[PDB]
This record gives C-alpha cells, sequence and structure tokens, in this order.
C-alpha cells in the first residue's frame, strides 16, 4: 500500500492569508491524488481531482499542485468556512489509500466568554441526580478554567467538558461544564457557584444560584 | 486522531 | 441532483454482522459504481470495496473474507454487509459514486452511518430543559444518559438554528453519553417564541420534543 504523510498536523492561520497543505506519498504516484474537505459533523468533500484540476462548485480560492510524490492544496485567501480537516487520497496504486489529514485553525481577535448558570430542573431531580450546567459562550481562545463551589468547597472529579469545533462564522468556541451530583448531596446544599478564568477577562467571572432562589 | 463524534481531528 | 442515503446509525454486537443499505437518486446504478469507505479513530479514512455497474465488486485486501456488497438497481440500493465486527471495526462508514463509472474521485458520499461495535444494550436519553433565567436569554437542553451515539438535536423544528451550539457527547464513567443544546435568543421573545428542542435518538427510536421555558 502507498503511504501519504501529510503535513503539519495542525495548521494556524489568519483570515485572508496564504496556506498551504503538504501530503507526501511513499513513493511516485504521479498526479493521480485528490484533496478532500470535511467540516464538523460531515462527511468528506471533493476539493480538487488529479493534483490541480478544479471541481464543480468549489470556490477558485482551492487549488493544487505537485507531481512524483510531493503534492500541495493550497487556499489563497482562508476563510472562516474554511475550518475543517482536509485529506489527500492516492489511485496511482491499489487499493486507494488516503493521508492521515490537516486539521485547519483559524486565528482571531480575544473574545471574553458569556457565562450563564443553569440549575437543575425540578425534572432531572426526580431520577434522584442533578446536573448544574455552565456554559461558556462565544470566546476565543480555546484555553479557558472552570472552577465549582458548592458552599464555599472547591469541587473537583465530579465535573465533565464538552466544547464545540470552531464556528464557521465569527471562529469562536463555546464550551459547557456540567457539575453532576446525587439529589441527596444537591439538597443538603444552597449556593453553586461557577467561577471562568479567561484571556479576555481582567478578573474571573462567577455565576451562581442559591438553590429555590 | 479522528473523532468519531465531530468527525474531526483531535 | 446526486444523492446517496445511508440506513440508521447502528449497535452491533461483537462478533456479529453489520448491515448498510445505500439508497441512491439522480442516477442510475447500472451506469456508476458505489464505493464504500470507512472512517476510524485508529485507521482514518480507509477505502473497503466498491460494487460495478456490471454487477462486479471488488474488496479490500483485509476484507476480502468478512466483506459482502450487493445490490438492487430496479429499487436503487446497494447493500452492505461485513461478517465478525469488533471494537477496532468501530467507525463510521460512507457510501460513496465517483465523478465517472469506473474511478475513484469521490465527489459525491452519504451522510455516513456511525456503528458502535459493543456488548452494551441500547438506551433511549432523558432530556432535560436549560431553563433561562445584556437583552440577550441563554437557554437549551440536556440530553442525558443514552447509548449508543448518536443523537441529532434541532430547535424549533429547524427554524431556529442562529446562535445554537450543540456540544460534542462525553461519555460518562457509566458507560452512557451525554450532551447539551443551547442557543442564545433575545430575553423580550421569551413571552412571544416558544423554544422547542427536537431530540432523536434512532438507535432507540427516542423521539422527544421538550419545551423550555423560563421557570
Amino acid at each position: 500500500d502507498i503511504l501519504l504523510t501529510q503535513s503539519p498536523v495542525i495548521l494556524s492561520v489568519s483570515p485572508g492569508e496564504r496556506v498551504s497543505f503538504s501530503c507526501r506519498a511513499s513513493q511516485s504516484i504521479g498526479t493521480n491524488i485528490h484533496w478532500y474537505q470535511q467540516r464538523t459533523n460531515g462527511s468528506p468533500r471533493l476539493l480538487i481531482k488529479y493534483a490541480s484540476e478544479s471541481i464543480s462548485g468549489i470556490p477558485s480560492r482551492f487549488s493544487g499542485s505537485g507531481s512524483g510524490t510531493d503534492f500541495t492544496l493550497s487556499i489563497n485567501s482562508v476563510e472562516s468556512e474554511d475550518i475543517a480537516d482536509y485529506y489527500c487520497q492516492q489511485n496511482n496504486n491499489w487499493p486507494t489509500t488516503f493521508g492521515a489529514g490537516t486539521k485547519l485553525e483559524l486565528k482571531r481577535t480575544v473574545a471574553a466568554p458569556s457565562v450563564f448558570i443553569f440549575p437543575p430542573s425540578d425534572e432531572q431531580l426526580k431520577s434522584g441526580t442533578a446536573s448544574v450546567v455552565c456554559l461558556l459562550n462565544n470566546f476565543y481562545p480555546r484555553e479557558a478554567k472552570v472552577q465549582w463551589k458548592v458552599d464555599n468547597a472547591l469541587q473537583s472529579g465530579n465535573s465533565q467538558e464538552s466544547v464545540t469545533e470552531q464556528d464557521s462564522k465569527d471562529s469562536t468556541y463555546s464550551l459547557s461544564s456540567t457539575l453532576t451530583l446525587s439529589k441527596a448531596d444537591y439538597e443538603k446544599h444552597k449556593v453553586y457557584a461557577c467561577e471562568v478564568t479567561h484571556q479576555g477577562l481582567s478578573s474571573p467571572v462567577t455565576k451562581s444560584f442559591n438553590r429555590g432562589a | 486522531q479522528f473523532d468519531l463524534s465531530t468527525r474531526r481531528l483531535k | 441532483q446526486v444523492q446517496l442515503k445511508q440506513s440508521g446509525p447502528g449497535l452491533v454486537q461483537p462478533s456479529q454482522s453489520l448491515s448498510i443499505t445505500c439508497t441512491v437518486s439522480g442516477f442510475s446504478l447500472t451506469n456508476y459504481g458505489v464505493h464504500w469507505v470507512r472512517q476510524s479513530p485508529g485507521k482514518g479514512l480507509e477505502w473497503l470495496g466498491v460494487i460495478w455497474s456490471g454487477g462486479n465488486t471488488d474488496y479490500n485486501t483485509p476484507f476480502t473474507s468478512r466483506l459482502s456488497i450487493n445490490k438492487d438497481n430496479s429499487k436503487s440500493q446497494v447493500f452492505f454487509k461485513m461478517n465478525s465486527l469488533q471494537s477496532n471495526d468501530t467507525a463510521i462508514y460512507y457510501c460513496a459514486r465517483a465523478l465517472t463509472y469506473y474511478d475513484y474521485e469521490f465527489a459525491y458520499w452519504g451522510q455516513g452511518t456511525l456503528v458502535t461495535v459493543s456488548a452494551a444494550s441500547t438506551k433511549g436519553p432523558s432530556v432535560f430543559p436549560l431553563a433561562p433565567s445584556g437583552g440577550t436569554a441563554a437557554l437549551g437542553c440536556l440530553v442525558k444518559d443514552y447509548f449508543p451515539e448518536p443523537v441529532t438535536v434541532s430547535w424549533n423544528s429547524g427554524a431556529l438554528t442562529s446562535g445554537v451550539h450543540t456540544f460534542p457527547a462525553v461519555l460518562q464513567s457509566s458507560g452512557l453519553y451525554s450532551l447539551s443544546s443551547v442557543v442564545t435568543v433575545p430575553s423580550s421573545s421569551l413571552g412571544t417564541q416558544t423554544y422547542i428542542c427536537n431530540v432523536n435518538h434512532k438507535p432507540s427510536n427516542t423521539k422527544v420534543d421538550k419545551r423550555v421555558e423560563p421557570k
């Protein structure tokens, strides 16, 4: 099988900048290489066929070149909708093989997160479980801290984080931190606070509620 | 490495 | 308009069989060949096989024994069947069509089929409201305790997309998945507008519409 090595693993650029994706073959494959785009939760999308040939509906800002073992996919002016993974595929040799792909991240101005805290619903408390959700919305960069406090007691090990991929429009991230307690534990305490640390904040922001208002 | 949840590379 | 639509996301017991149906439109299966490609954490994109216009089949080397592709030209359906699944067979499976009948540049893809190989049983999720309380209100739904992935979440039957963030599912210690889907709206619309998250967990046929109001 033909081994396709894509470099780098991660690319980080700014909107309007040129960017080049590398794809190297273990041996000469002529120009029998295809490129693909894959956005979040999407299927691969054909960008370029046979090293340089254009594809219908594909923006003119996408082009490709190279021959033999060294190939290059180029975006002359990156837009926020270009945020995706990019794969290369060879078919000069059977069977057709794909590269490991390159992740394209976009840089932008620092954006402070908007913080919202959500108490557990009365509907869930019937199950004997309580989920307290903290929302960090539309921020940049990805790095952020979420510290949970229950009656001034530092919570640890009982929370989980989920982070959205970069937004295709404003290039921001959103984060959700979920504090999970038993209904017994939740009922024994009053003040539930969520402290957020981020570069866009000159001070940690705390959203909190008293159980039962 | 590919993530089945988001169909994106981590 | 050329389209390929695969069957619903599925759970497969260890050492059991996997079956996916690819239904096509916009072209005839007698004119084009249908390929099958999977995507896994450990192996990335991987070409599996193809059934050609004439009915001939090619299977990639490490699948020749347990792979089986069939079709019905009349019903425009392609049948993918792989035997003896193990954990590292857990991946997203695609059916695809090339630009030209003989070639391999995949310009058309199915939406994908997330296959999870596990002995565990299917469980529908519970949906709980994230009730709202600078003129912008945040609200959402808590989709908790389900298996396996995936679950689809929309807002107001697809009419609401602006400001929606559906977070990636996280695996809890219980072995059950959980996610939240949020959306920012004008706080003055909480009295006028109705907000419903449309939750669908096809592996368990659990379909729930959850109305989210201020408590």
